């Protein structure tokens, strides 16, 4: 996860994959500007640092 | 011994916010200003970060930066990830009357699965042999991936000495080409039966046969 | 708009003396910091030198300490860099760096630079071999043409065909390293086999350190 | 609607039809106990009161 509404309490996990809201204008639940997908995927390499 | 530690290949993602971390070792990087430099591959470098918080005129506001003191690291964040971002990044600091630069972090990625290799032989002519010299060149091109082995076969025994092979190079055909050179003497050229240069690929083996009779 | 030119490279020498110059315009040379910076081909950035706006204070990295010198003047708005006792590590592209307030603001100024490479072991006469494949079938990589360059040192070699008249289909293979550390390469052009006797083909080989220009006819066997 | 996360401000409407959360443990976005569907259908009959 990259974005959240607020901080997370200790020993608390979340499973929801909704659209994170950053601005004031709602984006009507579709991909666009000022709202993105908070879950993000890792890129792994064998010859990295 | 001030030095800055950062990766070499990060941000390989389309269209979302990612961060790159550069950290210092010998001293605290928060004492002095740290900067990020963006260079065009094969052209003049530029700068995306100065003063550790502000921007040059004309640079888009998609990039952003931050500093944390718990890790002694510098964080640069990129938001837009448009088609313009093909560069490698550096972090530069200042300890005492000297400048230190980062290692570099390359960022590049923001029809037929099998290609038949075309193989050509060039036996020496009369001009080569009259100067006590014999060049047999084994040329290969249009292969994918560029993982091939070049070997030379004589009449009854493979050779080991006198064969040199270069790394494949990127041509203007979305393929690769490699060359192999062999130095030989005329006495064994006429004392053999047939010459062969064989190449091996993934589940493929192409062999050619020539004769000294011309 | 700040304008920079660098022209001090273009030749190879082992352990000799070299001069690089950066000329600047569009600002005041007597008020801002100046620096010199280099990068290796295919490697990362590294810092070389810096100098105060009046030339009073100059500093270097410990790798180049003892050698190297830098000087400046405000009359003609140019930077002077002089080197001595070069090594094989010095193959790098040098940019003249311009400061704003000090060593804490940042470089922020990068010139286009000049490709500077070094080489040793002098030079030797290249050998040209315009091979003529008179007898060859179709459905091959090259119909009928051949030129070979061998026993030359050092890189690079400008290869031209028919004094640059033709440039379509010209493929030049990269140089290969032999057992003695010698370079060799070949260049091939796809031409029709009906023009072997009705068209004259000239393979041109030029070597800059050896100052040799050899033009050879191509005659089928 | 029979459930909401909190009260609704005047002149505000909601279109989202997510899963109601009543307790502390999440139900991972599937129908089950301690979580239900806050939107409900209604039944009409001609011979009612």
């Amino acid at each position: 996860r990259l974005f959240r509404k607020s901080n997370l309490k200790p020993f608390e996990r979340d499973i929801s994959t909704e659209i994170y809201q950053a601005g004031s204008t709602p984006c009507n639940g579709v991909e666009g500007f000022n709202c993105y997908f908070p879950l993000q995927s890792y890129g792994f390499q064998p010859t990295n640092g | 011994n001030f030095m800055l530690t950062q990766p070499h290949s990060v941000s390989e993602s389309p269209g979302k916010t990612v961060t790159i971390s550069c950290t210092g070792s010998s001293g605290s990087i928060a004492s002095n200003y740290v900067q990020w430099y963006q260079q065009r591959p094969g052209s003049a470098p530029t700068t995306v970060i100065y003063e550790d918080n502000q921007r040059p005129s004309g640079v888009p506001d998609r990039f952003s930066g931050s500093i944390d003191s718990s890790s002694n690291s510098a964080s640069l964040t990129i938001s837009g990830l448009k088609t313009e971002d093909e560069a490698d990044y550096y972090c530069q600091s200042y300890d005492s009357s000297n400048w230190v630069f980062g290692g570099g972090t390359q960022l590049t990625v923001l029809g037929q699965p099998k290609a038949a290799p075309s193989v050509t032989l060039f036996p020496p002519s009369s001009e080569e042999l009259q100067a006590n010299k014999a060049t047999l060149v084994c040329l290969i091109s249009d292969f994918y991936p560029g993982a091939v082995t070049v070997a030379w076969k004589a009449d009854s025994s493979p050779v080991k000495a006198g064969v040199e092979t270069t790394t494949p190079s990127k041509q203007s055909n979305n393929k690769y080409a490699a060359s192999s050179y062999l130095s030989l003497t005329p006495e064994q050229w006429k004392s053999h039966r047939s010459y062969s240069c064989q190449v091996t690929h993934e589940g493929s083996t192409v062999e050619k046969t020539v004769a000294p009779t011309e | 708009e700040v304008q920079l030119v660098e022209s001090g490279g273009g030749l190879v020498q082992p352990g000799g003396s070299l001069r690089l110059s950066c000329a600047a315009s569009g600002f005041t040379f007597s008020s801002y910091w100046m620096s010199w910076v280099r990068q290796a081909p295919g490697k990362g950035l590294e810092w070389v030198a810096n100098i105060k706006q009046d030339g009073s204070e100059k500093y270097y990295v410990d790798s180049v300490k003892g050698r190297f010198t830098i000087s400046r003047d405000n009359a003609k708005n140019s930077l002077y860099l002089q080197m001595n006792s070069l090594r094989a590590e010095d193959t790098a592209v040098y940019y003249c760096a311009r400061g704003q307030l000090g060593p804490w603001v940042g470089v922020d100024y990068w010139g286009q630079g000049t490709l500077v490479t070094v080489s040793s072991a002098s030079t030797k006469g290249p050998s040209v071999f315009p091979l003529a494949p008179s007898s060859k079938s179709t459905s091959g990589g090259t119909a009928a043409l051949g030129c070979l360059v061998k026993d030359y040192f050092p890189e690079p070699v400008t290869v031209s065909w028919n004094s640059g008249a033709l440039t379509s289909g010209v493929h030049t293979f990269p140089a290969v390293l032999q057992s003695s550390g010698l370079y060799s390469l070949s260049s091939v052009v796809t031409v029709p086999s009906s023009s072997l006797g009705t068209q004259t083909y000239i393979c041109n080989v030029n070597h800059k350190p050896s100052n040799t220009k050899v033009d050879k006819k191509v005659e089928p066997k």
